[PDB]
């Protein structure tokens, strides 16, 4: 008989697994501050990792990896790809880090196109720094898909259990900015639910803009004579293996007193050579509505009940 | 030669004292009657083992130690145990009724009846020191005596010997052993009162030693005898440099300067390997690199925490046994790659290393197998603040309802000393966070 | 060397006191003549806590027998181990207290109390280091209830820094001498809140039910009830009488059991309940002792929360299994322990079991559901006191109605103090 | 990886490897605090004997 607290309430994904756990008659939600729990569904940040693994007779596990922010904030992220030997790296955009660490002449030697993207968009290396924060290069020519000239964006969901098996969810989502896309005018330059759920027509050339994988593969075959696996997913699996295995000796809970799993959202981009690029690693990712049921259950099989037995949908990397 | 006087306070301090001094005897070949056949300078000596032993005309080697408990029951076993002759009646000190797991009762109430007598018993030993360098105080965080009386003695030892260094071995409380529900109270109270008075304090979490004693010794429940006999090994390696020919950590002032850049952050994490069961009869003896590697597994640390998520400020390696320097830099070369080992920007990434060739002594018929080579690592890592956060939380939970506070007020203390001591620990937690993250 | 002075007071006090001393004198190898004939010497390590040394070093209890009639006390001393008790330690008046708190506390008891404090003084002067007193008594009669709390008022005065600790039997309509019992008991509880450090609440309701429902005794006698009490009392005190990793004394016990000084009424439980050839397995010991059916106080632990708990297992058994099972009962039922007292459950084990049982487990619970008991006694009290019924028995001895409402008040408060920590 | 200050002897050796370099209360004041604890103790004991004495008055 298993216990678990919930300490992140508005966690879209984990709200659902908290549902599924109770709905097996073998898991009980205690109050946030009850210490005698089997499983923490911890808070986004300031998660008190130092207080796990200290309750006698309790196998404790939490849905977060201490140290994984180093992959998940672009400050630490960028830093990781230059500092670490295991990352040389031909799939991350060239990058630096500015404060209103710190080294800035870095940004000069490369300036002879020269367009970059402002957030943490312009071609002028001056109006940007008025923000006074990471600020880097915009793929002036992406892959652009049709019928309708829709510039898109790929999210993959990766699960990492207590054993550090890397699990790619087979269902990715493709969040398209299904409208045109021009030059210089800062609307389709940004493709998700932050400038298109407020500023930017919320699903023109299909259902809510949102291509899932079966369709995008069929398009790729018909539109390009290739498959999603070969053109992109190989590169995606390579990116995921490479990030998570860089930081493994720093966040592995193999021989420590508690244990961690965590679900990540990877956000990629493509160009026309079907080169895949990595933008951001999300440490607290929300799922795509149609997929919540299947992903949230797969979390339980592989990350939760693998450690707490009772009475595939993932590709192991 | 500069002498070191040891002070074992309370049930934990005294019982660990027995484990250490018995080990000291086995190590320096001193017998249960104080005779040291290998000792040729009869009744005198400037040898480094004389740092911990004075001598008598009859050749008796007698600890430079004072045992003090607010209650006779434990120290009595010293008075009638195998090493009764080792000690002088005057250096084992007992009160009538103990501090009943109450900091305020051991510090304030029963404190003053014994403090002037015990400092006098200390002056007896201090006076046969030609160059005393300070004291090593052993005590629990949790007991009323261990916490309350030690923080009173640490106040006076500062005033009576302000030019002397004070090193602590403190037992941090853990429910898998442990007693009072109010040990979080005694813990916060006593470190807040002892902080500015201690130069270097080795915390030993009973939880860590328990787990070690269970995994690596296949001992279902471990006894105090198990725990203490292992704590003795770690203490022995920490102290060995004062009792033996050496060049690293040869005085107590060296522990401060080698391990403690700021006086407030004077709690080095200790990691020790290997711990091998004496009933694991066929055993593959581990290499230098294997045992230096284990110094970075959390499961060998005297306090369970994750040094991977903080910075270092000093690393000390102490090897006992078949160790040569080449094997050490080869293991350090490997481990620097494999492992996240991030020092503070303003400190050298580096290890002060010491080797004694006499391998560890194990108590005949004890639980630890004797190993060909052993290491003990003293690292000043900011990840030890995890143990404060744990302690301070348990303290917050109770003190928000004032649970058990009345037992302390009833002894003269005031709720204010509670929240004063908790703000000190809040500051000690901020200190560790400054040094440790960006 | 940490002695207790034991005082039994009144009919119920001295009947329960009597069995307790035969129960544990059997446990310590002492025969009805006071002579030791045991095997081990663990039987004799903490012996000094309850027995003074004697003739050819026999053992006399450190017990004082107190009553306002001689009847029960003649019965004790003509009973089994009645010879072991120091005859000088039989302090008794003749008139009785008529089931009347006021006679025990103010008139009849007032006359006798000085003679008792002379015996407590000579028993306690012979103490290298006395730690406290334990009093046995009911709260529904006159002598144990009214005089007993007077004695505590006085002992506290002469010995203000010793622990005062009582075993207190609560009246219940199911097992009742008289109708004034809720009066006598409301007045005793007002005293106990102020002048004791720990009180084990032995409810006569619960002892009846255990006897009827569990032990299957169709009509239980007082001896059947005191069988359960002398076993719980042996249980509750085994740490004080036998050596262990636990250095258990009354003050350390109170320090860890009592978070708030008024909230010091404990719910004892025992397992197995016997009146048997398969020893219970440790998983059953711990399931039983935490079952409401094994509590001595007739409150449902699931109706409140445990501020603190102290359990002890007797016998030779798997020290790891009691660890495991103890730790497991906490998580099956963590809803019923307070989140704000970390590690509030503490467990000891003794290798020596009680007579006849190879494995036994005794439980001591500071639960906020003990409130049910005082709520119960308070309802009964008010039921009569609103019509000022039976009060003449008390106003006839000097008491005023005011003293009664104060005692009603202090106990309704104690009930509020217990409810507020059930909600935290 | 640089080695420093190696000292040998009969007992063994000591040294330092480097992998990269950088980039009090007086007694009379505790006399006060400590006796100021003994007085609130005895205030508490007085106020106790005071209530006991009131209880004798009522008893009488
Ligand atoms: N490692 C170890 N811990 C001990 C030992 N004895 C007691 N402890 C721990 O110390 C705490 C209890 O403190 P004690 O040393 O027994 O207390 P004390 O100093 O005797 O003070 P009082 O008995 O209250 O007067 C608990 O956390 C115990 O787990 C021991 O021999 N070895
Ligand atoms: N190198 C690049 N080239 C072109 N477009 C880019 C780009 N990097 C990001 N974008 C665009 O920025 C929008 C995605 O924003 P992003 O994922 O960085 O969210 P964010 O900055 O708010 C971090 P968080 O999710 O934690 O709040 C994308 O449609 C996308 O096209
Ligand atoms: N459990 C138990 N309860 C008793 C015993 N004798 C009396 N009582 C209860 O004690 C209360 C009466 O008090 P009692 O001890 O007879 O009067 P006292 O002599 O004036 O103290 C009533 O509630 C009885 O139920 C006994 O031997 N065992
Ligand atoms: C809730 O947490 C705690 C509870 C009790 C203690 C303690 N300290 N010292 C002792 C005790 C103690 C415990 C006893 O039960 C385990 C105990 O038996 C009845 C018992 O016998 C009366 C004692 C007396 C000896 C400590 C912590
Ligand atoms: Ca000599
Ligand atoms: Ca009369
Ligand atoms: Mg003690
Ligand atoms: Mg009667």
């Amino acid at each position: 008989m298993y216990t678990f607290v919930v300490r992140d309430e508005n966690s879209s994904v984990y709200a659902e697994v908290s549902r599924l756990l109770l709905a097996t008659g073998q898991w009980k939600r205690l109050r946030k501050d009850n210490p005698r729990f089997n499983l923490m569904l911890g808070e986004r940040n300031r998660l008190p990792f130092g207080r796990l693994g200290h309750e006698p007779g309790l196998v404790q596990l939490v849905n977060y990896y201490r140290g994984a922010d180093k992959l998940c904030r672009k400050a630490s992220l960028v830093k990781l790809i230059k500092t670490s030997p295991e990352l040389s790296c031909t799939w991350f955009p060239e990058s630096y880090v500015i404060y209103p660490t710190d080294e800035r002449e870095v940004f000069l030697a490369a300036y002879n196109g020269n367009v970059w993207i402002a957030k943490s968009i312009s071609s002028e290396a001056s109006e940007l720094l008025d923000f006074i924060h990471v600020i880097q290069k915009y793929l002036e020519k992406p892959l652009l898909l049709e019928p309708g000239h829709r510039k898109f964006d790929i999210r993959s969901w990766v699960l990492v259990d207590h054993l550090y098996n890397i699990y790619l969810y087979r269902e990715g989502v493709l969040r398209t900015s299904s409208e045109p896309y021009n030059s210089a005018d800062k609307t389709c330059h940004l493709t998700n639910h932050c400038i298109q759920k407020e500023y930017s027509n919320y699903g023109r050339y299909e259902e809510g803009n949102e291509m899932f994988f079966e369709e995008f593969n069929q398009y790729l075959m018909d539109a390009l004579n290739t498959t999603l696996e070969n053109s992109i997913l190989l590169q995606i699996k390579h990116i995921i293996r490479s990030c998570l295995m860089c930081i493994e000796p720093a966040i592995s809970t193999k021989h420590l007193h508690y244990q961690s799993f965590q679900l990540f959202g990877f956000d990629f981009m493509v160009d026309e050579e079907l080169k895949v690029w990595l933008i951001e690693v999300n440490g607290a990712p929300a799922c795509a509505q149609k997929l919540y049921a299947e992903l949230c259950q797969g979390i339980v099989d592989v990350a939760i009940s693998s450690v707490f037995p009772l009475a595939s949908i993932f590709i192991k990397l | 030669m500069r002498e070191c006087i040891s002070i074992h306070v309370g049930q934990a301090g005294v019982q660990i004292g027995n484990a250490c001094w018995e080990l000291y005897c086995l190590e320096h070949g001193i017998q249960p009657d104080g005779q040291m056949p290998s000792d040729k300078t009869i009744g005198g000596g400037d040898d480094s083992f004389n740092t911990f032993f004075s001598e008598t005309g009859a050749g008796k080697h007698v600890p430079r130690a004072v045992f003090v408990d607010l209650e006779p029951t434990v120290i009595d076993e010293v008075r009638t145990g195998t090493y009764r002759q080792l000690f002088h009646p005057e250096q084992l000190i007992t009160g009538k009724e103990d501090a009943a797991n109450n900091y305020a009762r051991g510090h304030y109430t029963i404190g003053k009846e014994i403090i002037d007598l015990v400092l006098d018993r200390i002056r007896k030993l201090a006076d046969q020191c030609t160059g005393l360098q300070g004291f090593l105080v052993f005590h629990s965080f949790g007991g009323g005596t261990g916490s309350g009386f030690t923080s009173l003695l640490m106040e006076r030892l500062s005033v009576d010997y302000g030019k002397k260094s004070k090193l602590e071995f403190s037992i941090y409380p853990a429910p898998q052993v442990s007693t009072a529900v109010v040990e979080p109270y005694n813990s916060i109270l006593t470190t807040h009162t002892t902080l500015e008075h201690s130069d270097c304090a080795f915390m030993v979490d009973n939880e860590a030693i328990y787990d070690i004693c269970r995994r690596n010794l296949d001992i279902e429940r471990p006894t105090y005898t198990n725990l203490n006999r292992l704590i003795s090994q770690i203490v022995s390696s920490i102290t060995a440099s004062l009792r033996f020919d050496g060049a690293l950590n040869v005085d107590l002032t060296e522990f401060q300067t080698n391990l403690v850049p700021y006086p407030r952050i004077h709690f080095p994490l200790a990691t020790y390997a290997p711990v091998i069961s004496a009933e694991k009869a066929y055993h593959e003896q581990l290499s230098v690199a294997e045992i230096t590697n284990a110094c970075f597994e959390p499961a060998n640390q005297m306090v369970k925490c994750d040094p991977r998520h903080g910075k270092y400020m000093a690393c000390c390696l102490l090897y006992r046994g078949d160790v040569v320097p080449k094997d050490v830099n080869a293991a350090i070369a490997t481990i620097k790659t494999k492992r996240s080992i991030q020092f503070v920007d303003w400190c050298p990434t580096g290890f002060k290393v010491g080797i004694n060739y006499q391998p560890p002594t194990v108590v005949p018929g004890g639980d630890l197998a004797k190993v060909q080579r052993a290491v003990c690592m003293l690292s000043n890592t900011t990840a030890i603040a995890e143990a404060w956060a744990r302690l301070d939380h348990k303290f917050d939970l109770m003190y928000a309802k004032r649970a058990f506070v009345h037992w302390y007020v009833g002894e003269g203390m005031e709720e204010g000393e509670f929240s004063e001591a908790r703000e000190d620990m809040a500051a000690l937690e901020k200190d560790y966070e400054e040094v440790g993250v960006d | 060397m940490r002695e207790i002075v034991h005082i039994q007071a009144g009919q119920c006090g001295n009947q329960i006191g009597a069995k307790f001393w035969e129960v544990i004198s059997d446990e310590h190898g002492i025969d009805p003549t006071g002579s030791y004939h045991g095997d081990s010497d663990l039987q004799l390590e903490r012996i000094n806590v309850y027995y003074n040394e004697a003739t050819g070093n026999k053992y006399v209890p450190r017990a004082i027998l107190v009553d306002l009639e001689p009847g029960t006390m003649d019965s004790v001393r003509s009973g089994p181990f009645g010879q072991i008790f120091r005859p000088d330690n039989f302090v008794f008046g003749q008139s009785g207290a008529g089931n009347n708190w006021a006679k025990g506390h103010y008139t009849e008891g007032a006359e006798l109390v000085d003679s008792v404090l002379d015996v407590v003084r000579k028993e306690s002067e012979s103490c290298d280091c006395l730690q406290g007193f334990q009093l046995t008594h009911s709260l529904g009669g006159g002598t144990g209830s009214g005089m007993g709390t007077l004695l505590i008022s006085k002992i506290r005065e002469e010995y203000p820094d010793r622990i005062m600790n009582t075993f207190s039997v609560m009246p219940s309509p199911k097992v009742s001498d008289t109708v004034v019992e809720p009066y006598n008991a409301t007045l005793s509880v007002h005293q106990l809140v102020e002048n004791t450090d720990e009180t084990y609440c032995i409810d006569n309701e619960a002892l009846y039910d255990i006897c009827f429902r569990t032990l299957k005794l169709t009509t239980p006698t007082y001896g059947d009830l005191n069988h359960l009490v002398s076993a719980t009392m042996s249980g509750v005190t085994t740490c004080l009488r036998f050596p262990g990793q636990l250095n258990a004394d009354l003050r350390k016990l109170a320090v860890n059991m009592v978070p708030f000084p008024r909230l010091h009424f404990f719910m004892p439980g025992f397992a197995p309940l016997t009146s048997q050839y398969r020893a219970l397995t440790v998983p059953e010991l711990t399931q039983q002792m935490f079952d409401s059916k094994n509590m001595m106080a007739a409150c449902d632990p699931r109706h409140g929360r445990y501020l603190t708990v102290a359990a002890i297992f007797r016998g030779r058994m798997s020290m790891k299994e009691v660890d495991e099972q103890m730790l497991n009962v906490q998580n099956k039922n963590s809803s019923y322990f307070v989140e704000w007292i970390p590690n509030n459950v503490k467990t000891a084990v003794c290798d020596i079991p009680p007579r006849g049982l190879k494995m036994s487990a005794t439980f001591i619970g500071n639960s906020t559901a003990i409130q049910e008991l005082f709520k119960r006694i308070s309802e009964q009290f008010t039921a009569m006191f609103r019509r000022k019924a039976f009060l003449h028995w008390y106003t006839g001895e000097g008491m005023d109605e005011m003293e009664f409402t104060e005692a009603e008040s202090n106990m309704n408060d104690l009930v509020s103090e217990y409810q507020q920590y059930q909600d935290a | 990886m640089e080695v420093i200050e190696l000292n040998k002897c009969t007992s063994g050796q000591s040294f330092e490897v480097i992998l990269k370099p950088p980039s009090d209360p007086s007694l009379e004041e505790i006399q006060k605090k400590l006796e100021a604890a003994e007085e609130r103790r005895k205030y508490q004991e007085a106020e106790l004997l005071k209530h006991l004495a009131e209880k004798r008055e009522h008893e009488r």
